[PDB]
């Protein structure tokens, strides 16, 4: 499970 | 708590220091001391998009009568001085197995407005499911037939209007969706005017005591800013002061980690001072 990405 | 023009004094001399981004990336995203428990159960962890956006226990949407866990949180806004509370639930883009469970949040509250700041997709990746059909289709989720009667596309968004039917009942339930699909993730909205008009839009949609459902992917940073901007536009129309990071706080309060990035609360700060601006008489 991934967390919330705030880059591409 | 001052005034509207000492408080509008303070935010424009702070974003030139710049105070008002330093005390942004102080601030907490999640608030110490509220549990987080339901989230983490074996049984939902593929219920959550993303493994760090969970809802607080206290704050947490329950389904009535129904014992299925849904990433969703209570989001108000209160306005004391002008005896106003804005309601919100806020929420991830649901998951091909979280549908059942969206729309039936939707009937149990019979909201009226839904708000979905993000495409279906971004670079190759899917960030929110289809949870509605092309039309004239119709979807069954979770006892819940959905069809969508109108679609129509303006600039920056599309203007869906829905059916619901409860399957069980026979009842039907008529929903406004609007997917505002000019704002990536992590990043500002293509175009300030499109947004600032698109909010005030949504305002004149509310019905009254009824929470607006707002979703984005994770439903935090993209949410985070449009429910500022509605508190701000509330609060510049009434002649009482704005304190951006009071409002953050307070959201955050209620969902951890409301307004994802200093470039999102840079924009949304900007912007404030903007309609002020423009609004300004003398």
């Amino acid at each position: 499970f991934s967390a919330y990405p705030s880059e591409e | 708590a001052d005034t509207l023009e000492g408080s509008m004094a303070q935010l424009k001399k702070g974003l030139e220091s710049g105070t008002v981004l330093i005390q942004f990336e102080q601030l907490y995203r999640k608030k110490p001391g509220l549990a987080i428990t339901f989230a983490k159960l074996p049984q939902n962890l593929d219920k959550n998009r993303y493994k760090d956006v969970l809802p607080y226990d206290t704050t947490r949407v329950l389904l009535q009568g129904n014992e299925d866990y849904i990433n969703a949180s209570y989001v108000n806004m209160e306005i004391p001085a002008a005896n106003l509370v804005n309601k919100y639930i806020a929420t991830q883009g649901p998951l091909p197995h979280t549908c059942a469970q969206f729309w039936q949040v939707v009937w149990d509250q019979k909201l009226s407005l839904i708000v979905m700041l993000t495409t279906l997709t971004e670079r190759g990746r899917t960030k929110c499911h289809q949870y509605w059909p092309d039309p004239p289709d119709v979807m069954n989720h979770g006892g819940f037939h959905i069809q969508c009667q109108s679609e129509d596309c303006t600039i920056a968004y599309v203007s869906r209007e829905m059916l619901v039917t409860n399957t069980q009942t026979g009842e039907e339930h008529t929903v406004t969706h609007l997917q505002y699909v000019a704002w990536p993730a992590f990043g500002v909205p293509d175009d300030s005017s499109d947004f600032l008009e698109f909010v005030n839009y949504v305002r004149s949609l509310r019905v009254d005591s009824e929470p607006v459902l707002v979703h984005s992917s994770a439903g935090i940073g993209r949410t985070g800013v449009l429910v500022t901007m509605e508190t701000a536009m509330c609060l510049t129309e009434r002649n009482l002061p704005i304190y951006p990071l009071d409002i953050v706080r307070k959201m955050r309060d209620q969902r951890a980690g409301m307004v994802q990035t200093s470039s999102q609360y840079k924009f949304v700060c900007e912007a404030i001072l903007r309609v002020y601006e423009e609004g300004l008489v003398q």
